[PDB]
């Protein structure tokens, strides 16, 4: 029941290749919905999602304005941030920013975020508060003080409380029959010997919609965090994302292991074990 | 700079049965930077018209990709992701395992 | 809707 939507900027350089690429894509939970991309032969706000095919022309045009200034407002903080590095013109940088509202269950807001990033590590961010900043160095102590001449904060505020929400919201009922939709995996646990004396017990998750899972082995009813095998969510390509975990058990003490698995999706969590 | 080597899942969007098309997907993250090459192998030689996902990234900055291509899985072919990065020595190639 | 104002770092 509970919701977010971020926007996820990414601007990188590329000396002696033209002017910086930006992108940026846009997100409602593990849903993404818009992409700009300033290297596309036309580059444009595009649709990502059914969903937001509604929407009409002045919303297009909307996005692709503020995105192509973006483009260009990158490009300078790009320049600005190599020189207040002292960098020289010659490697490559990135800028990262990522934004946006959580809603709760009952659809109020819960926090926003604004965060900024270069060469991946922490630059900027906004506090919880909506009101000041966090900055990573004396570099970033630089875009603070622009940031607050210009009154960032306040227009963050003003956005994350309002817009953002208001947008989430309407998100949230045009794709409902997805988005409000929670899908369960499909589970099923898998044995393979892998000698003599010892087995890998594979806990398999599929299908499943929000990535958000829980997947544990339990040896007596007590957690195995360090000897399971734990693989990064991963998307199906068909909006569904996979996991598996794995323990390496003592022959025959199979029937002594569990696997537990919580998910939004599921009417219960499940105990697995295998079934020979 | 700090740089950040990408993890790499190679695996199939349906559970795989021999002789029913499916999608075999490369999915690399946790990288940084962003540029990265991937190709998908069939039998060694580079599969054609390979889709991607938008460059998006995770919470702690790092970055994700998906890429697919429809095929028909059989006992004898065999199929791997081919990824080079800045942080790697030379392209690395993990096959695709069903059971993973 | 995207942040409607850009301001250079």
């Amino acid at each position: 029941g509970s919701h977010s939507m971020r926007y996820f900027y990414t601007a990188m350089s590329r000396p002696g290749r033209g002017e910086p690429r930006f992108i940026a894509v846009g997100y409602v939970d593990d849903t993404q919905f818009v992409r700009f991309d300033s290297d596309a032969a036309s580059p444009r706000t595009e649709p990502r999602a059914p969903w937001i095919e509604q929407e009409g022309p002045e919303y297009w045009d909307r996005n692709t304005q503020i995105f192509k200034t973006n483009t260009q407002t990158y490009r300078e903080s790009l320049r600005n941030l190599r020189g207040y590095y002292n960098q020289s013109e010659a490697g490559s940088h990135i800028i990262q920013r990522m934004y946006g509202c959580d809603l709760g269950p009952d659809g109020r807001l819960l926090r926003g975020h604004d965060q900024s990033a270069y060469d991946g590590k922490d630059y900027i961010a906004l506090n919880e508060d909506l009101s000041s900043w966090t900055a990573a160095d004396t570099a970033a102590q630089i875009t603070q003080r622009k940031w607050e001449a210009a009154r960032v904060a306040e227009q963050l505020r003003a956005y994350l409380e309002g817009l953002c929400v208001e947008w989430l919201r309407r998100y949230l009922e045009n794709g409902k029959e997805t988005l409000q939709r929670a899908d369960p995996p499909k589970t099923h646990v898998t044995h393979h010997p892998v000698s003599d004396h010892e087995a890998t017990l594979r806990c398999w998750a599929l299908g499943f919609y929000p990535a958000e899972i829980t997947l544990t082995w339990q040896r007596d009813g007590e957690d195995q965090t360090q000897d399971t095998e734990l693989v990064e969510t991963r998307p199906a390509g068909d909006r569904t994302f996979q996991k598996w975990a794995a323990v390496v058990v003592p022959s025959g003490e199979e029937q002594r292991y569990t696997c537990h698995v919580q998910h939004e999706g599921l009417p219960k969590p499940l105990t697995l074990r295998w079934e020979p | 700079m700090i740089q950040r080597t990408p993890k790499i899942q190679v695996y199939s969007r349906h559970p795989a049965e021999n002789g029913k098309s499916n999608f075999l997907n490369c999915y690399v993250s946790g990288f940084h930077p962003s540029d990265i090459e991937v190709d998908l192998l069939k039998n060694g030689e580079r599969i054609e018209k390979v889709e991607h996902s938008d460059l998006s990234f995770s919470k702690d900055w790092s970055f994700y990709l998906l890429y697919y291509t429809e095929f028909t899985p059989t006992e004898k072919d065999e199929y791997a992701c081919r990824v080079n990065h800045v942080t790697l020595s030379q392209p690395k190639i993990v096959k695709w395992d069903r059971d993973m | 809707l995207p942040f409607d104002k850009s301001t250079i770092m």
